[PDB]
């Protein structure tokens, strides 16, 4: 966000915003589309460390959203 | 110590295998995790965090 930024390209471009998602489910879902399908699928154990992933992911999404 | 407390209450110091998270608990398939997200409510209440 710097004004005094001439709009030659602002008038002709594609604008996209990537601040982190708002809702608890929103951030949780996004996180479930960052490191997925080979982190998740490489296990050699469905029992313990699957649960550890789920724990840490939920912790992440909770402590981030606490600041609201 | 606030963050240590969050660690205490969420990790539990053990992987129970059979218990209700304070907030559900999973099965072991991928699209099931997607559905698990699907059934989560949109707006929650702050007692999920423990907060009033």
């Amino acid at each position: 966000q710097h004004p005094k930024f001439p709009l030659g390209l602002l008038q002709k471009t594609l604008k996209v915003t990537n601040e982190p998602p708002k809702g608890l489910k929103a951030g949780l879902y996004k996180t479930f589309t960052t490191i997925i399908t080979q982190e998740f699928i490489d296990k050699v154990d469905h029992s313990n460390w699957r649960s550890l992933i789920f724990t840490i992911c939920f912790l992440h999404s909770i402590v981030i959203e606490r600041k609201k | 110590e606030l963050f240590i407390t969050y660690g205490e209450t969420y990790l539990k110091d053990g992987i129970f295998g059979n218990d209700y998270f304070f907030p559900q608990n999973p099965s072991a398939e991928l699209i099931k995790y997607q559905e698990y997200i699907a059934k989560v409510p949109t707006v929650d209440n702050p007692e999920v965090f423990g907060l009033h």
